[PDB]
């Protein structure tokens, strides 16, 4: 896979700070890209980060598993620490699109088994269903950056 | 500074900036000219459906997105009340955005 | 004094880009943080690394030579007593200390 | 920073946004711009409250806390015809209807 982290075995100190209300799940992609959970963020909380340079993070709302931001996009890879400086990841919400808000909002109020039975036209069933989700997101993203080569 | 006027299904008027109102694909094409000539571009659109508390708080939600969109500034969530989240939700899926 | 000029020589190599690989580890204090461990200073009543040995080398702080071998040799009892004997920086552990065994061997 | 409005009379709203340090009068101006009214036939309000033209928004009790984007403060309008104000009257927003059984 082209979404993986690299086996650098070069240590990096980061900090995860979490600048979103959300509590924040960490997630590594490990050497076969396959995603790893880490200990979650409360919201507002940072701690520091004994990680390794090529090795690549992305975010995500612990609970929802909504897509969050790191230093304003999606994937988070450090560079080797300058002379030992700290590397700063800065993981906010997105602006997400007023419609994936609603889906969101829908999602948190409505057993999925229920969606159906909502009064609404049968394509945002569809829409409600369609949780987010990390496998989902990669293959999303791995197009993406093959279409940059 | 241009302004456009969005009315609602029960006759409330919103008068937002155009740049904040063009988030909405659906509007952009509305008062964008007839297909590819930019020509006899209006000022006004109409929304049959829509009531006005619903086209009240998508008009927030275009200031929210105009002010945050690539903002370095840390970004805080947009509230929605479940009572309009339904009607919302139709709403931002007919304006796509 | 002489022979703590020798001492300063050992730390010198330890901290050489050949032994990198397997030296990083140890090059400064535990940060526990970090590293997600909960429990290290309750087990570990002395921790030690090499960056506060040389520290403690410049302050004049070691009596003589012996005195600077039981804090390299601290340093990596406690990473053999923290860690389970299969993990893998128990084994960068023990090839640093091969090369600080033998220098320290050859000491006048 | 900035401060977010809805400035609103009868069935007529606007979102606009303005400085703290910006006074009462420059808001008066962004109405005549988009209504085309001038300050002296217009009267702003904060709820009951009439707004003195010299105080800035800030001093009014507009703040970047109380005035988002995505949660504007109203600012209430009352236009002269006749040669006196008419009494602010600001039309309510639509009912949201009873929250349907599944979402409770």
């Amino acid at each position: 896979p082209v979404l993986r982290s690299v086996n650098s075995r070069e240590p990096s100190q980061v900090i995860f700070c979490n600048r979103s209300p959300r509590v924040v799940l960490p997630v590594w992609l490990n050497f076969d890209g396959e995603p790893q959970p880490y200990p979650t963020l409360p919201p507002g909380t940072g701690r520091r980060i004994h990680s390794y340079r090529g090795h690549l993070w992305l975010f995500r709302d612990a609970g929802t598993h909504d897509g969050l931001l790191v230093n304003q996009t999606e994937l988070f890879v450090p560079s080797l620490n300058v002379d030992g400086q700290p590397i700063f990841a800065n993981i906010t919400l997105p602006v997400y699109t007023l419609k994936e808000r609603c889906l969101q909002v829908v999602r948190s109020l409505v057993k999925p088994e229920n969606y159906r039975r909502l009064d609404i036209v049968r394509s945002l069933y569809e829409d409600l269903e369609d949780h987010p989700n990390v496998q989902k997101d990669l293959e999303r993203l791995t197009q993406e950056r093959i279409a940059h080569q | 500074m241009m302004y456009v006027k969005l009315i609602s299904s029960d006759g409330h008027e919103f008068i937002v900036k155009r740049e904040h109102a063009l988030t909405s694909g659906t509007i952009k094409a509305m008062l964008s000219g007839p297909g590819q000539f930019a020509e006899n571009e209006t000022n006004e659109v109409n929304f049959r459906e829509i009531p006005s508390h619903v086209l009240s708080k998508v008009c927030m939600y275009f200031t929210y997105k105009v002010r945050y969109t690539n903002s370095s500034t840390e970004i805080p969530e947009f509230p929605i009340a479940p009572e309009i989240a339904l009607e919302l939700l139709m709403a931002a899926n007919f304006l796509d955005c | 004094s002489e022979q703590l000029k020798c001492c300063s020589g050992i730390l010198k190599e330890m901290f050489a880009k050949k032994h990198a690989a397997y030296a990083w580890p140890f090059y400064k204090p535990v940060d526990v943080e970090a590293l997600g461990l909960h429990d290290y200073c309750d087990i570990i009543k002395h921790p030690m690394d090499m960056s506060t040995i040389k520290s403690k080398l410049e302050a004049r702080e070691y009596r003589d030579a012996q005195e600077f071998g039981a804090d390299v040799r601290l340093m990596f009892s406690n990473c053999y007593k923290y860690n389970p004997p299969d993990h893998e920086v128990v084994a960068m552990a023990r090839k640093l200390q091969d090369v600080f065994e033998m220098r320290f061997a050859k000491m006048p | 920073m900035d401060v977010f409005l809805m400035i609103r009379r009868h069935k007529t709203t606007i979102f606009t946004d303005a400085k703290e340090s910006s006074t009462v009068f420059e808001l008066k101006r962004i109405v005549e711009g988009i209504l085309k009214r001038p300050p002296d036939e217009q009267r702003l309000y904060k709820d009951d409250q009439l707004l003195d033209d010299g105080k800035t928004l800030g001093e009014c009790g507009f703040t970047s806390q109380t005035a988002r984007p995505q949660a504007p403060a109203t600012v209430g309008l009352a236009f002269r015809a006749d040669d006196t104000f008419e009494a602010l009257c600001i039309e309510p927003f639509s009912s949201p209807p009873e929250l349907p059984d599944v979402m409770k």
